[PDB]
Order: C-alpha cells, then structure tokens, then sequence
RNA sequence: AGGACCGAACCGACUAAUGUUGAAAAAUUAGCGGAUGACUUGUGGCUGGGGGUGAAAGGCCAAUCAAACCGGGAGAUAGCU
RNA sequence: ACACAGGUGGUCAGGUAGAGAAUACCAAGGCGCUUGAGAGAACUCGGGUGAAGGAACUAGGCAAAAUGGUGCCGUAACUUC
RNA sequence: AAUUCCUUGUCGGGUAAGUUCCGACCUGCACGAAUGGCGUAAUGAUGGCCAGGCUGUCUCCACCCGAGACUCAGUGAAAU
RNA sequence: CGAUGUCGGCUCAUCACAUCCUGGGGCUGAAGUAGGUCCCAAGGGUAUGGCUGUUCGCCAUUUAAAGUGGUACGCGAGCUGGGUUUAGAACGUCGUGAGACAGUUCGGUCCCUAUCUGCCGUGGGCGCUGGAGAACUGAGGGGGGCUGCUCCUAGUACGAGAGGACCGGAGUGGACGCAUCACUGGUGUUCGGGUUGUCAUGCCAAUGGCACUGCCCGGUAGCUAAAUGCGGAAGAGAUAAGUGCUGAAAGCAUCUAAGCACGAAACUUGCCCCGAGAUGAGUUCUCCCUGACCCUUUAAGGGUCCUGAAGGAACGUUGAAGACGACGACGUUGAUAGGCCGGGUGUGUAAGCGCAGCGAUGCGUUGAGCUAACCGGUACUAAUGAACCGUGAGGCUUAACCU
C-alpha cells in the first residue's frame, strides 16, 4: 500500500499538536449557517484517541448546559479548524470510558504537570 | 465507449475543501494493452482483447505466448475483452491507460465479490430466524418450510436455500469517478466496489443515464 | 469463514495449546530433534523461532522475558547459553521441519522438526 | 435510532417529563426515528400542573440521540440521553416556550426553525 | 428417513464408482542413497536430498 | 422452644434445555423444594391376588396391575381377519 | 443384557481463604475417562460479548439477564400481636 | 363468581389501545350455609393481573470460544 | 380405520384475478381539490401494537395501500403446543349412583441419522472426431421492476369565495436488494493492562497454573451492521381498454370491412448474473507432434522397437478460494508460507537500578516494555534433480479453388 499511503500523508495537516487522553481540548470547528462561515468552539476532556494516519479520530467529551455530549473528530478534516491543550490531564488509561458514568467530582482527572 | 482493467488498492478518504469525507476506492489502471482486434468480417462483432500487467516469463505457456508474440506486446496477467462502440477504432498494440476516464464523469466496476462459503439461509437470502426460546427445538436458523403439500409434491425451482455465497462476478453501477490521475495511474471512484484487495475489477464507463 | 486469520486451533482449546506448544517448545530446545505431526510442527516454528531471538540478546529482563514463556530453567539455560549465541547472526529459520512419513496408530503425517544446526 | 417503546426525555417545558414513543411518522415499516424526525408520543409522567397531562397521545421531534447524528466529514455526534421536544398534534410547532439542553444543526430547517431559536446551543 | 424399496446392485456400484484409490503415483528416488521414497519426504534410512538427516 | 428460619451431606423432583435407533427401558446439565422431623437410612421380619397395602393416584404388589406371575383346564371360544 | 454418564450402607477426613463437611486452589494419594490425525463450511448442542432500544417477544418475561456477604441506620398496610 | 348461557353484560380503575385483571351493580340460565356460608394474618416449586430493575426474549441479529457436522486412518450398526 | 396428525402462532412460500395501492381509460348528478361507477392491467408493493388460544373482531396509531381467494381451510420426517380432545382435581347443572355436559377452571411426554423424486450448492467421467492453452458470440434461463414527501412550474388554470390543479422538472425519504470496510460501532477466549483467592517456580522481587477467558478494562486483523456507496430508470418495439384519421358496404352516417396514427408499471427488449451437455456440443487466436518394421480371418485392423512434444496431473509452500473436490498464487533464474528486519497499531510510562517515604506506595531512567492475523522489505527455513499422464500430422464422400 504504497499507492494509498503516499495518496493519503498528501491530505494530512501538519501542525496537530500532541495531546493524550484526559486533557482538556478547545477544539475549533468551521460552522456554516447558510452564507456565513461561523468558527465555534467545543471545549472538553478527551476521552479516547484513534491513531490511523489520515483516519485519525479523537472524542472529546463536554457536559453542555445540562447532559453530557461526545463529538467523535477527524483530527485531519478540514471542518477541525484548530485543536489547543487548555489543561493537561494525568489518567492511566487510554480510553477513559468510565467517564461516561461519573458526574461532577467523580469525574475528575488530575493534571499531569510533566 | 471501451472499458480499463484495474486492480483493487484498496479503500481511503478524500477530504474535500468544505470539509465533506468522500469514500474512495483507490483501482491502480496500468497501461491496458491491445492484443487483439475483432471484426465482423471475421468473428461476427467487433471488441479488442487487452491485456495488462506483467507475468513471469517462466510461468506464461507456450500458447499464451504465441498470442501475445504475434500481438507485439509483452505478456500480462490476463485477457479480457471489451465490446466496441460502432465508431471506434483501435490497432494491436496500442497502449490505454486511465487517461480515458478524464471525462466520464460516471463509471461501472465489475469484479469478482468476496468468497464468503458455504453460507446458510439466514446469510445468504436474508431469511429471518425463528425464536430463540419459547419451546424452539433445535430449529432456529434453519430454513422453516420448503414447499407446500400434496399438490405440487415438489419444491419450485429457484427456492431459495443454503449454498456457496460469494465469490462470483458483481458489477457496481452508476459511481462517481473522483480522481483520474494520469502520473500514478489511479482512478478514485466513489463507494465500493467488489472484491478483496488487489482483485482485478473492470471498470467501463456507466451504461445508465 | 476465516479470512486472513492466523493460527490453527489444533482441536484443543486455548490453555491446552498453549501448555502444549510451552511442552513442546521446551522438548524442541531440549533435545534439538523431535518428531511431531506435521501441524503442531508448522505452529511450533511461531513459538519457538522467537525465543531463540529473545535469546539473541542476553539481560535479566530477557531471561524472564522466555521463563514466563516457556516456564522451564533449565530450557532459558540453553537459550540465552547455548542457543543464542550458537545462531547470533542467522536471521530467523532457525529450524526445519522434514515431512517423514505416516503414524501406524491413526495415519497421522508425522514430520521431524530439527534446530538448524546439530553440526554435533 | 428511536423506536416504539422506547422512553425519551423531554427537551422543552410543555409539563411532561417522561414520554413514550408509540409510532415513529413518516413510512410504511419504518423502524427507527433519528436525527430531527418526527414520533407519535404519549405522555408517562407529568409535573403537576403543565400544559400537557399524563397520558396524552400527540407528537414530537426527536432533537438528541444517544446513538448521535454523523457530520458530512465522518464525525459523529453522541449525547447522553435521547430527548424530544412535544409539538402540538395538528398543527404543529410546539407547546413548550423554553428548551432544555443543546440540540443539533440538523434541525435546521423550516419548521423547527423555532426550536432552534430557543435551545441554547448548536 | 428409510428407503422404500430396497436399491440395486447396480445403484451400488454406481454410487462405489468414485471410492477409488488412487496410486501414489510415481515416488522418487534419492540423490545419495539411490533408493525409493515419497516425494518432499525422507527415506526409509532417512536421508533427504541426498544428505544425512535424522540417523536413528 | 419450634411438624421454627437460611443452607451442605441426605431425601426429593418444580422449570427449561439436551437426550428421544439415548451414555440411561426415565437420565444429564443449569437453576428448584424439604433439610430435628408426620424426617431419612441399614439389617431382619410380617401382610398375597377379588387378596394385600394405600396422608387415595385405580397408586403400588420384582421394568407387568380396573385384578400379579407361573403351570394347568386348553387346541376356551372367535357368525371376525 | 455392555469394561453402561444410573443405583449402592458404614468408617478416616491434612493446608490456605472461609461460619462451614459449601466453594476456590492444593497435600497424601489417585487419575487423564481404550479410537486418533486434520480442517475451521451450513446447521445443531454448551458457552462469552454486544451499538440504540428495553417485553415491542410470547399462550405466558419461557429462557437468559439481574439481585446476592457482614456490620450499622431504617422499615408500611394488615395482623391470630 | 374455579359457579354467568346470552356475554367481550353495564359502569368505574389501570392501558395510546385491556375478551384477561381489580372495584361495583345484580336480570344468581344454573351460589348459599359442616357433600359447610362468608371473612381470614402467615404460608405456597399454587392460579390470574400490574409495576420497578434487568436483560439477544424481541426489533435483527453479529462476532467469538469450545463439542459434533466435513476430510483422512481403524472398527463398524439400524429402522426399511 | 394392518393410521392420510385436523385449530392457531412461527419460518418459508407459491399461483389466480373477481385489483387494496401504483399505472392507462370511458361516463358522471365530473368547475378545481376530493370523489362515485365501470372497462383495461397481476410488474412490484400490500402495517405495528392492546385484549383474546383464537382465525375473526373491536380498539390505538400508522400507511401509497394495509386486497380477495386457491395451494390437504399450503407449511408439525420444518418449529411451537396456547385451544380442542386421554389419564388428576374442582365448580355450576343432570343422574339414586357409577358417571356425564363443543358448560367452566387448574395441571398435563409432539420420535425419525433421508434410499428415490424435488430443490440449493458443488465436483468426477465421457462426449463434442489429432491433442492442448486461452478469449469469446449467444440459443436459452434467472434476478430486478415498490413508493412517499418537499420545492419549482403556480397560488397560475378553475372557482363567487373557501380552496386549488393537469402535463413537466428538481430534490430528499421509507421499505427492499447488491456490494463493501474508508468512516461510526459490535466482536475480537490468539494483543496489552488492572485485580481477588490459592498453588508452584528455594526465598524477596518477578512470573506462571487454576478459578466461566477467574473477574474485569481496552483493543489489531478478519467478519460484521445500526455503518457507507450503488440500484430499481430513461429509451425502443408490439399492444389492452380507450381515443382517432381517411373511408365504403348502407349515394348520409360510420375508428374498420381495404388502408393509417396514438395508446399502460402487464408483453419483447434495454439493466445485472448464469450460459456450447446449445449432443443443434458454435466461433476466434495461439501452441505442439513431420520415425522405422512385422502379421492377418486387409480392416478408420493388430503388434514390436524408437520416440514422449504442446500441455496436464501429481507433489510441495499456500490463498481476502474453500465442507471435500474445485478455483487462484508461487516452487530457487523464487517473496508462496514461516521466521527475521524496519514501520504501524494496541495497551499504557516493563523489569532492573536509583531517590523520597516508617510503610503501602510515589517519582527518575521512561510514552517505557510487550505487541495476533496488518504494512514495506529480506532467501534464514521449507517450496528437489527428476519421475507420471498425454504422442508421432489427425476418417469417408462430395463440392469450389490449386492465379
């Protein structure tokens, strides 16, 4: 598969920064609303990370105005505008899934500070 | 028009600049090479036979080689055949490559599906499965019923049971054709289409309007 | 229905197959010579080709890396002592197996799978 | 993916809590309601004095899933918790005046235009 | 589940057409010891391609 | 204390699945009821065929029970096959 | 009837965890069940897991899933207390 | 009503919808007082109905682990 | 009656048309919208639930519609066993009673390893007239045909208004089918980790066995669906009902008698698949074989020697092919499988050692170690030289050419 990986690292952006599960990720996506291109911003703790070259996805988990909401991402859409690292976070797991049961100070992941 | 021999890559995405994935089939089109020219004056229809890729030198037959010696070109991997259009013209030895798909806009992929065996009923014709429990004796994913009683005494032909699902020829119709690129020789259709990875497909433009 | 799976599941389930390959892997590195049927041979190459390049490297971490594999002493005496050092630039095949036949007791297509050596 | 039986929040402040879905609109076998589609509901708790009492049978849309909504890019969107908001049966547009919780831009439409200028997020 | 009428001789045979054996067909000789064995297979003495192996 | 409670041995047999030319002429597996009592069990004894015994089902009386088994009357009789 | 997955009374009863003769892993001791080798289809049997839904199944929640310990708090109608 | 034919009686409760269930009425075909009447706490591998939880029961099946099934060697039936 | 299992449910159908929807059309007490009624039409489509053993029915909510029948009231060597209709028991009633009631109620064993036909798949033999390797045409056969809603045309036509089109086009759904694994997921007892009890490796540390994979948490490839692509068409021909044009018999009239034109999801094609056993066994291209000598009851006769081609088969390494055969790839002038190397992926920062802490533990080396089926390479191992099968120019007659 040399066809298919040189095909797909020609679509792959460069400047995704490093991030690991259980930290806090402003991620900016390009929303568009008839004419306008709006940019909005969806701020939350990852909560897993799929590492696949283009096919790379990570879901990042927020508590919007009330429940919880999970936006699985393509890191190399061009919908995904920008990622930043708000807090970084020390989990021992790599898929943080027993999040999904736990609210307010259950759910809550130490920073990693190294 | 006339079809290309491909073989199946594999499968990728394509983001596009508003940020729509598409899935495409990746089917490398080497140069299709002509071997031969059918006329009416001598087998009734007109087609060219082309073959492509590249065989060992020790693995074609004497026969085989014969052929493709007199068609002045270097073995392939294959034959294939593709009818011709009532305006088209091709000579022995020309060399077609995807190119030709530069503005079709539309095409059909034919290839052979994935041999999934001897399948049941429940695989293969998508029969529903009787109860899981509530007193159900040893028949669950078994067929039910086959036929009716005395009259007809017999099953219908073409009553659909458990046999060999797979492996046979599947043509896909009506894809979207992404990419031609003439410098890798690749087509990037659209969806999928039949077969394991590295099986040969056949793409032709599409038939349908 | 199987495509591109690896392994063969040699009528047993998963413990037995791997106490059995753990056996039997031990008697290939014991006694550089066993006869075996003609699959346990093909799937014990899988189990015993990469201890012998586990041995190609001597540490403490490998010495318990092939006694948790293998769980015998005296074989991670001869791999890391006699065997490792004995290939050392052999870049895997470091055994044969050599088809020899058939069992009288259920017709079974036996095979001698050897270390590649034995020039003893 | 909404189906018969299946017991969904309730988004606005039309009075119900916790409703049943009984039909899902829209087709002939149709199994499954979704993104924004419309269900036929009746009502299995109420607060005490809403607009809509226990055991009404009307309509609603369906504007979060727990199984989520796919973007045009391959991204998904999942909440925690399906979720409708009542329309009115005839006539609709719904009862309720706030809404609760974010919803999608798949609503995005003519009608449920109202839902989405309420309904804080997305 | 059972027959009904009870099949030939002739049925018999037909159906024993196929439980043939067939023969081996031809096995090949060693390079070194000169003697018979079956092919990709070790001798009786146990050489293979014409050099020693196992030597019981 | 208890025809007490939970629960093994022990006695049983409510459900399901398998088995149904069975591994088995009534079982196996997973659950199930009783489990100091009107309990359960060993060894011996007693009751016998229109008779026994029966917390009663026409149940049981040696894989046999609206009248055991064996032998005899007996080659019953059979306007029926 | 079998070298039969059944039946058959008493006696001895170690370790660790455990209330325990339950249960798990072990000691003494005894076994691997008298057809094997492959392959890894449908289908059947015994099991594991399952998105969203959660009895819509169905004669019927049959089956499965769930619950499950010890201590403490707390506990309604009704009652022969 | 273990009793009611007509009958899914009529009204009410539960349900989006209830021939079953609960309450009531009484026109009891064909209850009824030790072949007991009516109540009845506790008990029941008892019958019927409802709800919470729980789930492959199901929507609608998918994959996996094992034992057969399939191939090879040995033995080698049966009903008909 | 030396047994033809009988309701209902499930699974699986299949035909008829007296058509429920979709399609065409005539009349209308048809303005439009919506209808009523009748003719044509069988392509495809033609609910989920409460109650009840129920078919039915009533109800709830859908739908374009929820057709009517035949098929042993289709289907129990396919499933169930709720009902009816064995043996137990009770109620009401009948009988003095044994009992009895298609009155009610509770409980209650559904066997079969397929020989033949049929059907679904899949091979071996032989034929097709020398052998062999491929590519084909296509007789014929099968699959597929469903449809909503929104928008534009156009709030036009019609109508007093309310309301509201025909014809034509664009979009987007439902159900169904095919493919596929890029995405989202499921699984993933073959990968990594956490952890309980116990046993062992002398012991600490580290590991391993067993407890449903001990219980769990993630997860590669593959398989998969709830995932994502695609499909049902346009068009042509011959028509049904129907509508006509010209036109007499019948100096008018008249769609028909001569002649001519329209006309539907039915019909034949168009689309997809199988397909030369299509014994009517076809076509095209290519490849191979260019020896002698006897015998006779002189035949497309038999035999001996020499030759053994093209190719196939066997064997081996095997495969996204597979029950087994079959099919595909490769066999050393070689990446076919295993190993190995590099990468990726997954898990989540190994062991050892050092430091902090009384200790459990924490931190550093360290995103470490280990990584299955993945990807790119590499002859290290195994794919052996050979043998085997297959021959030696391919009948007769007639015709046209031998330029």
């Amino acid at each position: 598969s040399n066809i298919i990986k040189q095909l797909e690292q020609e679509q792959m952006k460069q400047d995704v920064p490093s991030f690991r599960p259980g930290d806090t990720v402003e991620v900016k996506v390009w929303v568009v609303e008839g004419s306008k291109k709006r940019l909005q911003a969806f701020e939350g703790v990852v909560i897993a990370i799929r590492n696949r070259g283009l096919h790379s996805a990570f879901t990042v988990r927020k508590i919007s105005n009330g429940e919880g909401v999970e936006r699985v991402f393509q890191t190399h859409s061009p919908v995904v505008d920008s990622i930043s690292v708000k807090r970084r976070g020390a989990v021992r797991k790599a898929k943080l899934y027993y999040l999904r049961e736990r609210t307010g100070k259950a759910a809550r992941i130490k920073e990693r500070l190294n | 028009m006339i079809g290309l021999v491909g073989k199946k890559v594999g499968m990728t995405r394509i983001f596009t600049e508003d940020g729509v994935s598409i899935p495409v089939t990746v089917i490398e089109v080497e140069a299709n090479r002509v071997t031969q020219v059918k006329d009416l004056a001598n087998d009734g229809y007109r087609a060219i036979q082309v073959t492509t890729g590249a065989k060992k030198a020790n693995r074609v037959t004497k026969p085989e080689a014969g052929h493709f010696a007199k068609a002045g070109v270097e073995a392939g991997r294959g034959l294939w055949e593709f009818r011709l259009a009532e305006g088209e013209e091709f000579t022995v030895g020309q060399s077609i490559s995807v190119e030709l798909f530069a503005d079709v806009k539309k095409v059909d992929v034919t290839g052979t599906s994935k041999g999934k065996g001897f399948a049941g009923t429940v695989k293969r014709w998508n029969f529903r499965t009787q109860d899981a429990t509530h007193g159900n004796s040893l028949s669950h994913r078994v067929p039910g019923s086959i036929g009716q009683n005395q009259t007809p005494g017999k099953v219908f032909k073409g009553k659909k049971m458990a046999g060999q699902m797979g492996n046979e020829r599947v043509t896909v119709q009506s894809l979207d054709v992404v990419r031609v690129d003439a410098e890798r020789n690749l087509l990037l259709v659209k969806g999928a289409v039949p077969g394991a990875t590295g099986s040969d497909l056949i793409v032709k433009p599409a038939v349908k309007a | 229905m199987r495509h591109r799976k690896s392994g063969r599941q040699l009528n047993r389930n998963s413990s037995h197959r791997q106490a059995m390959f753990r056996n039997m892997a031990g008697s290939l590195v014991r006694h550089e010579i066993i006869k075996t049927t003609l699959p346990k041979a093909k799937e014990l190459r899988r189990v015993v080709e990469p201890l012998i390049t586990l041995a190609k490297t001597d540490s403490v971490a490998n010495r318990r890396l092939a006694f948790a594999r293998t769980r015998d002493n005296e074989i991670v005496a001869k791999l890391f002592n006699e065997l490792g050092p004995r290939f050392a630039s052999r870049a895997g095949g470091y055994t044969r197996i050599l088809k020899c036949g058939f069992r009288a007791g259920d017709n079974a297509p036996m095979a001698y799978i050897e270390l590649v050596d034995r020039s003893e | 993916m909404i189906q018969e039986q299946t017991m969904l929040n309730v988004a606005d402040n039309s009075g119900a809590r916790r409703v049943m879905c009984i039909k899902v609109l829209g087709g002939s076998h149709r199994r499954y309601a979704g993104v924004g589609d419309i269900i036929k509901i009746t009502i299995k708790e109420a607060i005490p004095r809403g607009k809509v009492k226990k055991g009404d049978v009307l309509k609603a849309v369906v504007v979060r899933t727990k199984k989520g909504v796919r973007r045009p890019d391959g991204s998904v969107i999942r909440f925690d918790g399906n979720a409708c908001v009542l329309l009115n049966n005839n006539s609709e547009q719904p009862i309720g005046t706030r809404i609760f919780g974010p919803v999608t831009r798949e609503l995005r439409s003519e009608k449920f235009m109202k839902i989405i200028s309420l309904a804080p997020e997305v | 589940a059972v027959q009904q009428n009870k099949p030939t001789r002739s049925k018999r045979g037909m159906r024993r057409s196929h439980d043939a054996l067939t023969a081996v067909t031809s096995l090949s000789v060693d390079k070194t010891s000169g003697e018979k064995h079956l092919r990709h297979h070790i001798t009786a003495d146990g050489y293979y391609r014409g050099r020693k192996v196992i030597a019981k």
